[PDB]
């Protein structure tokens, strides 16, 4: 049958857990014997890794890392690496046009596997990076039956931002499309990563514009925010027990105020491999904060403070520190500044931490910095909502009220109530 | 189950408040003992919690004691009953 697939330029290398770095064995379309030579296990699910644009025409160092993580997590699976390197080492708008041909080559290969060995497409998960997410989506749209999953790892933005659904990744391309947006910084059509939601679940770590640990200090520096999507996904493969929670929110601004930390009917989901495959009418744009390094997981808290005073005082751009103490551990001197701090007014805000403090017990609050007497607010209670545990916690002052004075001693609050939200 | 549901009461104040708990809920008592800008103070908080786990931890010079309970109106500090 080799004659029927001779026009295909993309190569399909079936890597193994012991040999993750090289394209040793190829699954050649039309040659059923190659599938047996490469020892493809017909009883296992298939992960097809699709790379992006490569200025050097060779594999970026993340490829052996993802393949290694996918075999660690799923040891009996088949990790196929799709090679479209010559088409990927061209002027960007040329390479971006080639995703339609690579998509066609991927779909024809998936269809040949279905036809030749009755392999189910419901056992196929496509993982496309940058241009590869678009080619994964194009492929998904050309299969005889829908593929089970497509994971878009920061799909490319220029030429795709205003592209119609057939020309890019869309939710229609697979039964479930999950996207990680990590380099949306720039104006629409001029952002490295796609801005617009293109899946069923579109996750935007740290707002999605840029990633932590990526400010200055082959073109590794210019691409770490883009490439963080793969490492965020690798981390989810390596920590099945402790997934990173994403939260559905109206905007990245409302999520920064701690307004979106709910888990009620898929308002929260797992980032990565352990995602709950929930399809919705409109796409749920989701948010979360992360660390700068692997393990990326953080704990999100909304903090609400009512500031009570005698006289009508207003203070702008005020710096504070919050210390959280739990049964497991503690996380001290967490800074946050408030734009306005007024008398008899309440303020909400998001606080996050890499530390698993456990169940909260104590909260310490410091107001950071004579011609004038130091300003102050009387605080009775602090309400905290914990996103990961889904617990509404109340802290109340040790005495009747805890006096919060600028540059002075911190206010101490202890837990006085707990409620589970589920 | 019926637990006492009171927020940060002074040591020598009795909880006159109650709440009929949900399923799988137990009575908890949180006692905080330590120095304040009003002298060494003992407080007690009580509520229906979904999963209670006993603990005693000294956090920044404040002894925090959590205890757990399965019988009605049993979340009473040791110095009261
Ligand atoms: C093939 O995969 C199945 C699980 O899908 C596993 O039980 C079996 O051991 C694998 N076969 C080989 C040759 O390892
Ligand atoms: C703040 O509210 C309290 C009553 O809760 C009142 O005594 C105080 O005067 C108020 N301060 C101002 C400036 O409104
Ligand atoms: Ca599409």
């Amino acid at each position: 049958q080799r004659r029927d697939f001779i026009d295909i330029e993309s190569k399909f290398a079936l890597r193994t857990p012991e040999d993750t770095a090289e394209d040793t064995c190829h699954l050649i379309p039309g040659v059923a014997e190659s599938v047996a030579t490469c020892h493809f296990n017909h009883s296992s699910k298939t992960f097809m890794v699709i790379h992006g644009w490569t200025v050097t025409g060779m594999y970026e160092s993340w490829v052996p890392k993802l393949v290694a993580a996918l075999y660690k997590r799923e040891p009996d699976s088949n990790v196929i690496v799709v090679d479209w390197l010559s088409r990927a080492q061209e002027h960007y708008p040329v390479s971006a046009g080639y995703t339609k041909l690579v998509g066609q080559d991927v779909a024809r290969f998936i269809n040949w596997m279905e036809e030749e060995f009755n392999y189910p497409l419901d056992n196929v998960h496509l993982l496309g990076y940058s241009l590869g997410a678009h080619a994964a989506g194009i492929a998904g749209s050309l299969t005889n039956k829908k593929v089970n999953r497509i994971t878009g790892l920061d799909p490319a933005g220029p030429n795709f931002e205003y592209a119609e659904a057939p020309s890019r990744l869309s939710p229609d391309d697979a039964d479930f499309v999950d996207v990680l947006h990590t380099f949306t910084r720039g104006s629409p059509g001029r952002s490295i990563g796609i801005q617009k939601p293109v899946g069923h679940v579109d996750i935007y770590p740290n707002g999605g514009t840029f990633q932590p640990g990526c400010n200055i200090g082959v073109d590794q520096l210019v691409k770490c925010s883009h490439e963080r999507s793969i490492h965020l996904f690798i981390d989810s493969l390596l920590n099945e027990e402790n997934p990173s929670k994403a939260y559905r929110c109206s905007s990245k601004e409302a999520f920064e105020k701690g307004l979106c930390l709910s888990c009620r009917k898929n308002r929260c989901n797992n980032l990565g491999y352990e995602i709950n495959k929930v399809r919705a009418k409109r796409s749920s744009k989701m948010y979360l904060k992360t660390r700068s390094q692997m393990p990326y997981k953080v704990f999100h808290y909304q903090v609400k403070i009512h500031f009570s005073g005698t006289e009508s005082e207003t203070h702008t751009n005020q710096a504070f520190e919050i210390s959280l103490y739990g049964t497991v551990a503690e996380s001290e001197n967490i800074p946050f500044t408030l734009p306005e701090v007024s008398t008899n007014k309440t303020y909400s805000f998001l606080i996050y931490t890499e530390v698993d403090i456990g169940e909260l017990l104590m909260l310490k609050l410091k107001w950071k910095s004579d011609w004038w007497s130091s300003p102050g607010f009387a605080i009775q209670k602090i309400r905290v909502k914990a996103g990961e545990t889904q617990k509404k916690v109340i802290f109340c002052s040790r005495e009747k009220v805890s006096h919060l004075q600028k540059g002075k001693a911190p206010a101490v609050f202890v837990k006085c109530h707990d409620k589970s939200l589920n | 189950l019926r637990c006492y549901t009171c927020k940060s009461l002074p040591r020598d104040e009795r909880c006159d408040l109650t709440q009929d708990c949900s399923h799988g809920q137990t009575c908890t008592t949180l006692i905080a003992h330590g120095n304040t800008e009003s002298g060494l103070l003992t407080t007690h908080s009580t509520w229906c919690t979904d999963s209670c786990q006993p603990i005693t931890k000294t956090v920044e010079g404040t002894q925090v004691t959590m205890t757990c309970c399965q019988s009605s109106l049993c979340n009473v500090p040791p110095w009261q009953s």
